[PDB]
RNA sequence: UGGAGAGUUUGAUCCUGGCUCAGGGUGAACGCUGGCGGCGUGCCUAAGACAUGCAAGUCGUGCGGGCCGCGGGGUUUUACUCCGUGGUCAGCGGCGGACGGGUGAGUAACGCGUGGGUGACCUACCCGGAAGAGGGGGACAACCCGGGGAAACUCGGGCUAAUCCCCCAUGUGGACCCGCCCCUUGGGGUGUGUCCAAAGGGCUUUGCCCGCUUCCGGAUGGGCCCGCGUCCCAUCAGCUAGUUGGUGGGGUAAUGGCCCACCAAGGCGACGACGGGUAGCCGGUCUGAGAGGAUGGCCGGCCACAGGGGCACUGAGACACGGGCCCCACUCCUACGGGAGGCAGCAGUUAGGAAUCUUCCGCAAUGGGCGCAAGCCUGACGGAGCGACGCCGCUUGGAGGAAGAAGCCCUUCGGGGUGUAAACUCCUGAACCCGGGACGAAACCCCCGACGAGGGGACUGACGGUACCGGGGUAAUAGCGCCGGCCAACUCCGUGCCAGCAGCCGCGGUAAUACGGAGGGCGCGAGCGUUACCCGGAUUCACUGGGCGUAAAGGGCGUGUAGGCGGCCUGGGGCGUCCCAUGUGAAAGACCACGGCUCAACCGUGGGGGAGCGUGGGAUACGCUCAGGCUAGACG
């Protein structure tokens, strides 16, 4: 099914990854559907995470599946966070 | 060597035999019942109609026809056999055919 | 691979004097005073007219022999300027003059750039407190070049640092002379330098 | 949108369908200058409703045969072989350049 | 924000004109040389041939067994036999094996690009909604028994479970025929007739979970169709019979000569058909002032292919690289009957070649498959290795001080040069089996909560003892090309049209800045040169931006076909043209800004631009077209 998860975009050493949602059979680093968020799992600056939960919120909506990773972080910008 | 995954290969035959087997008597019955409602022979013509027109959807109920194949079936089976029935036939026994 | 080799040598081929000592290229002995001739078995012979050519040539090689940097270097700095907004010209000496290495030797921790260079390459200089140990880091408006204070006792950097007292310092630089810090004020304006190079036959010499 | 283009019926031999000359104008790539260009297309016509000269309408259409995929969705303008004749005439004159040829 | 030219035809000149050089680039190779690190990158040839290992499996929470083992029952005892449980093997069954990975052979084509069409369509798993799962029946492996073969492997007989297969039922609904209505290609509603459902399993077992069935929708993925665009040769000019269309049928998820039967005689071409050559296409890349030229490696998208050819089976999906069948070529085993194979997956071998790496570490991270989960698989991937192949950074010292050399090697023999240069005095301190030592990794899981939201919790690092921090601490690689002009750098000796140099002009015939050596000099520097190829300079195919009296170039002349071009006035239309709005123009790259690694290369975030095409609206001067008029062109 179509997922939202994690694609590589930084450097040897460097990782800097997209939250991504594209369809589950793709290359991870190959084209996805939509942008939305990124990750940087170093925290090399203050702002090593950011999420469109909006857009998090709709893709879950039909049907996207995060990946176990994806999701951890999505929550962490409170994308379920009904509190 | 040896890819356990040959018993795919193994199954597909069972597989392949079962297909083959559904198919030959739809076809053998609609040949039959063309062949009766041409002849004129309305009540069983219907009759068998029938039997083919059940035996059609259970093949598409696994992955023996399936999908619009089944219905493209029905469409040219009931399509010929009313036409056929054109030479006095009058569908007496009223089966599969909504007059 | 910065060269390394005879400099008091550079200074009678270039006809100006660079310098490359900064002491001794001030005494009677910087050469430029007995030989301002050109180096070699010709050095004395009758010029002849140089061309075009030689002219843009010698005058990049002179602007670049200032800095010690390596062609390769300059060029990239040189190419960079020509990209930026901004009389290339004047632009390019900013971004020359804003190799720490360079600075170092502005703020006078240092007797010449090549002595400013090893003092940057041994981690002896400091910007904004963190070590930086690459002669052509660039350094910023704001930025305060200083002296680790592991290497503030050093008889070289006393020596230095002293004869530094009540001395004089570029207008776009500024140095407390007492804790040797110093900060980068601005990038010098092509008036703030005079060094005996037109740098438009350098743009020239590129455009060919 | 399904495409919708105009041209000249300059076939009408074929049963349930006629031949249609479109015509295209525009400036050329490199030289600016605009050229004429053109393409024969096969309409459907289940009719046999139009004949030549007849400027009609070509519409985008499911394909109704290999080599055919527009129908006829109406009639511009009646007879009018000037644009036939011009279509035949270079036709003609192709019967020419070759070993033989005509005397045009 | 963008554009330099020079050498060479003459005794000299101007012009024409070709050749050549200066610049930038390359998946490079070769020569001399070679220290450190980061990030990239590395079979361009034989889509030649391949040993070996690994590269796709996973579910015991769908099912029944075999082998090996332990435990517990029914007996007075044994035999026999019942239950439980462990290891293991495969089998039945399911999902995956159609992705991920490789390559560029084929292809000049709806293959690709761009913009659209589908009332002509499909989409496993995922998501939302509605409805449902009553009853019965069957078989084949496993296993058991027997037969054949050298082997691969195979034939027969018997028994058996299921989420295996079938029958009947229920019909939310859905499929088909006919009618009607609304819509308009096969879209939607409706009525009658007919036809079609299901599977169970797990427990913290009396409700939860995993799952099953039918239907409508969503999401993602895909098929097919269409406009426009896509190399060279016209010393390829005609091409075509399933060929063009029709009717009916077949086939498909679906349109279609896709295929078939019959009918018609059509279809295509100079706006380049047909044929030949060559070639995957693109985002981009290199170059260029631009227009343009050239190119398509790495990375992303699409296509194609899996020893060569053909074919279908199974599937939601393949006509399937590690599935199947046949033909061919080749290798292998053979008891000669007959079998077994396919690295264009990682690594490696061999061949060819100027030339292209480790039979490496790890599954820790990202991602993928199966599973309720634990977890299993993952040569995808994340890393390390090798190669100056590329880019970036860095070192071989810093500051002070002129022995001064048998010989190298200049001279006017006074001196000049190498040169502040110098294993020689002071400073710092690359290297360096010396201390500490990482981010990348917090999820799944567990518990509380309600398997939700929240909240606490074990666990896990290949890289690596690496980076980085702190301590100590040595003065510690330099080479290559060139020095007649273009072109930066000149003298001695040797040689004597020889030996040789040479990009072009040229140099050597006894004073050679041009050969070879030496001193000196210029350039660049862990590199420097060479060869090859691409763009440039070349307005030297000229659209921007050229020419043809005598330099190359007016057709021997005409006639006229196609085509190109078209006087003055008015009106319609609004095709060309122009304007507005809007959609599209993926990411990467490029540009700008800020930011992370000590800098940079490299990387992250954000920003701006944008032709082309689609849609809607608008303008009408010019070009086009239609209509009318004129008389200055033309003709009479
Ligand atoms: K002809
Ligand atoms: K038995
Ligand atoms: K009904
Ligand atoms: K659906
Ligand atoms: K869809
Ligand atoms: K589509
Ligand atoms: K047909
Ligand atoms: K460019
Ligand atoms: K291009
Ligand atoms: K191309
Ligand atoms: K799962
Ligand atoms: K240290
Ligand atoms: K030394
Ligand atoms: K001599
Ligand atoms: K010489
Ligand atoms: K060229
Ligand atoms: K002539
Ligand atoms: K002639
Ligand atoms: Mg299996
Ligand atoms: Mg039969
Ligand atoms: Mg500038
Ligand atoms: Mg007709
Ligand atoms: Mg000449
Ligand atoms: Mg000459
Ligand atoms: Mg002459
Ligand atoms: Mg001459
Ligand atoms: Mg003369
Ligand atoms: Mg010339
Ligand atoms: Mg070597
Ligand atoms: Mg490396
Ligand atoms: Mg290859
Ligand atoms: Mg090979
Ligand atoms: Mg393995
Ligand atoms: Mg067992
Ligand atoms: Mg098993
Ligand atoms: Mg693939
Ligand atoms: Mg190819
Ligand atoms: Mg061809
Ligand atoms: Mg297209
Ligand atoms: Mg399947
Ligand atoms: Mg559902
Ligand atoms: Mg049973
Ligand atoms: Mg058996
Ligand atoms: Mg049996
Ligand atoms: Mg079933
Ligand atoms: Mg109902
Ligand atoms: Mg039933
Ligand atoms: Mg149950
Ligand atoms: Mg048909
Ligand atoms: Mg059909
Ligand atoms: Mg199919
Ligand atoms: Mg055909
Ligand atoms: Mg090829
Ligand atoms: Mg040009
Ligand atoms: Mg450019
Ligand atoms: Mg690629
Ligand atoms: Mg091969
Ligand atoms: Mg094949
Ligand atoms: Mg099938
Ligand atoms: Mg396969
Ligand atoms: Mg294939
Ligand atoms: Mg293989
Ligand atoms: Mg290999
Ligand atoms: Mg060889
Ligand atoms: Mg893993
Ligand atoms: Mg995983
Ligand atoms: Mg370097
Ligand atoms: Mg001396
Ligand atoms: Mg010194
Ligand atoms: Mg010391
Ligand atoms: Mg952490
Ligand atoms: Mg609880
Ligand atoms: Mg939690
Ligand atoms: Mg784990
Ligand atoms: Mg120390
Ligand atoms: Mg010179
Ligand atoms: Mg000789
Ligand atoms: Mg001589
Ligand atoms: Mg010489
Ligand atoms: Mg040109
Ligand atoms: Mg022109
Ligand atoms: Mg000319
Ligand atoms: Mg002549
Ligand atoms: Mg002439
Ligand atoms: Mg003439
Ligand atoms: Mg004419
Ligand atoms: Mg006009
Ligand atoms: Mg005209
Ligand atoms: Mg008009
Ligand atoms: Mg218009
Ligand atoms: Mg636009
Ligand atoms: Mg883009
Ligand atoms: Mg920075
Ligand atoms: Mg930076
Ligand atoms: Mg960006
Ligand atoms: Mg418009
Ligand atoms: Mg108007
Ligand atoms: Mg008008
Ligand atoms: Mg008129
Ligand atoms: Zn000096």
């Amino acid at each position: 099914m179509v997922k939202i998860r994690l694609a590589r975009f930084g450097s040897k050493h460097n990782p800097h990854y997209r939250i991504v949602v594209t369809d589950a059979r793709r290359k991870r680093d190959g084209k996805y559907i939509e942008k939305i968020g990124y990750y940087d799992p170093r925290k090399t600056t203050p702002d090593w995470l950011k999420v469109d939960v909006e857009r998090a919120r709709y893709w879950l909506s039909v049907g996207a599946q995060p990946t176990d990773t994806a999701r951890r972080l999505l929550r962490q910008a409170g994308v379920f966070r009904q509190e | 060597r040896n890819l356990s995954a040959l018993k795919r290969h193994r199954q597909s035959l069972k597989r392949r035999l079962r297909n083959k087997a559904k198919k030959s008597a739809i076809k053998t019955l609609s040949k039959k019942a063309v062949q009766l409602a041409q002849e004129g022979k309305a009540e069983e013509a219907l009759k068998i109609m029938r039997k083919a027109e059940s035996l059609i959807d259970k093949a598409a109920k696994g992955s023996t026809l399936h999908k619009n194949a089944a219905a493209r079936r029905k469409s040219r089976l009931m399509r010929k056999v009313r036409q056929l029935l054109e030479a006095a036939g009058a569908p007496l026994i009223g089966g599969g055919l909504s007059a | 691979g910065r060269y390394i080799g005879p400099v008091c040598r550079l200074c009678r081929r270039e006809g100006v004097k660079l310098y490359l000592k900064g002491e001794r290229c001030y005494s009677p002995k910087c050469a430029m005073e007995r030989r301002p001739y050109p180096p070699g078995q010709h050095g004395q012979k009758r010029a002849r007219r140089p061309s075009d050519y030689a002219v843009r040539l010698r005058e990049k090689q002179k602007l670049r022999r200032i800095y010690g940097i390596s062609e390769r270097q300059f060029r990239n700095l040189f190419e960079e300027a020509s990209k930026k907004k901004g009389v290339t010209g004047s632009v390019f000496l900013g971004l020359l003059e804003s190799r720490l290495d360079n600075v170092v030797y502005r703020l006078g921790f240092a007797v010449s750039r090549r002595q400013a260079r090893q003092l940057v390459r041994h981690g002896h200089i400091t910007v904004n407190g963190r070590r930086v140990d690459l002669p052509s880091y660039r350094v910023r408006p704001g930025d305060e070049i200083a002296v680790a204070e592991k290497s503030r006792n050093l008889e070289l950097i006393r020596q230095n640092l002293e004869a530094m007292k009540g001395r004089k310092v570029g207008p776009w630089l500024s140095l407390d002379v007492e804790g040797m810090k110093g900060k980068f004020l601005r990038l010098p304006d092509r008036e703030d330098l005079a060094l005996p190079v037109n740098e438009q036959l350098v743009i020239e010499f590129y455009s060919r | 949108p399904k495409k919708v283009l105009t041209g000249v019926v300059v076939s009408d031999k074929m049963q349930k369908t006629v031949t249609v000359l479109v015509e295209r104008q525009f400036p050329h790539p490199l030289y600016g200058k605009v050229i004429k260009r053109s393409k024969k297309y096969l309409a459907h016509d289940p009719e046999e409703k139009y004949k030549l000269g007849d400027v009609v309408e070509i519409i985008e259409s499911r394909p109704i045969s290999k080599r055919k995929r527009f129908r006829v969705l109406r009639l511009v303008e009646s007879g009018r072989m000037d644009l036939v004749e011009k279509y035949l005439i270079r036709r003609q004159n192709y019967q020419s350049l070759s070993k033989r040829g005509g005397k045009a």
